């Protein structure tokens, strides 16, 4: 792949259609850690283990443990350089009449709070609960999620397991219902929502340039995007730190942190 | 193709 800034640039001027695809490396110079780095395990374990059905279905207090503290740490933090240069392009090449859209694997919603419009949200949300009995979907920001969950979630190694009966867990407050709640956030072995896989497929398949940043590119189906992109002939701009499994099938790749790559790349 | 994995 080609490190020229120079010949993306002009790919840039005349695209009527960018994908930017992005994963947890365009969050992580907001002060959040990615999933395979650092800095990514909690207590234990590491994200893979526990978002997962099976971790729910036979310990849904120490899932919910790990997602209020993911909640609890992400409502402090602002959208960096990367998220504000995404956002800012989405604007201004709108009022040209050229469209931008952001797919992104983080659940985080650090793009909304960046000012990103058209954003697919293919993993779900951290603010989001799903209820196990009756399916609603609500937003939910409260600090702490449930009153048993207040204080708990302590990330470090050696840190007990709150244990809340799962009575005490969230519950579904929609039409007495009281079903038990868990987030509404895609897990490893589940589906991704098929409505927001049709309109994934819609962009990949009209864009004329793509950008496919902090991602490891080993999570499917959103590691194979970029690339389905890539082998239409369409230019794919790679973002990242470092190399991945998918770098050799991009027309580009800009090695450095997303924060000062992107604001070049998209000025 | 639709599930999540690693992949
Ligand atoms: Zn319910």
């Amino acid at each position: 792949p080609s490190s020229s800034m120079a010949d993306f640039r002009k790919f840039f001027a005349k695209a009527k259609h960018i994908v930017i695809i992005s994963g947890a490396g365009v969050s992580a110079e907001s002060g959040v850690p990615t999933f395979r780095g650092a800095g990514g395990y909690w207590r234990k374990w590491q994200a893979q283990d526990l978002a997962t059905p099976l971790a729910f279905a036979h310990n849904p207090s120490r899932v919910w443990e790990f997602y209020h503290y993911r909640r609890e740490v992400m409502g402090s933090k602002e959208p960096n350089a990367g998220h504000r240069a995404i956002a800012e392009c989405e604007t201004r090449l709108g009022k040209q009449g050229r469209r931008v859209v952001v797919i992104t694997q983080n659940i985080d919603e650090l793009h909304r709070k960046a000012g990103t419009k058209n954003l697919l949200e293919i993993h779900g949300s951290l603010f989001k609960t799903r209820c196990t009995s009756c399916g609603v979907v609500a937003e939910n920001y409260k600090s702490p999620i449930c009153p048993a969950l207040s204080g708990k979630g302590a990330p470090e190694p050696g840190t007990q397991d709150a244990s809340i009966p799962v009575e005490k867990l969230p519950r579904c407050e929609e039409a007495g219902c009281g079903g038990l709640l868990r987030p509404h956030v895609v897990w490893f072995g589940e589906n991704l929502d098929p409505a927001i896989l049709e309109e994934v497929d819609r962009e990949l398949a009209h864009c004329d340039l793509c950008l496919v940043v902090g991602t490891s590119s080993v999570v499917y189906p959103a590691a194979m995007f970029a690339p389905q992109v890539a082998a239409r002939g369409v230019p794919v701009a790679e973002f990242n730190t470092e190399t991945t499994p998918a770098t050799n099938r991009f027309r580009f790749h800009f090695q450095g942190p997303c924060g000062t790559t992107l604001p070049e790349a998209l000025a | 193709t639709a599930r999540k994995s690693t992949g």
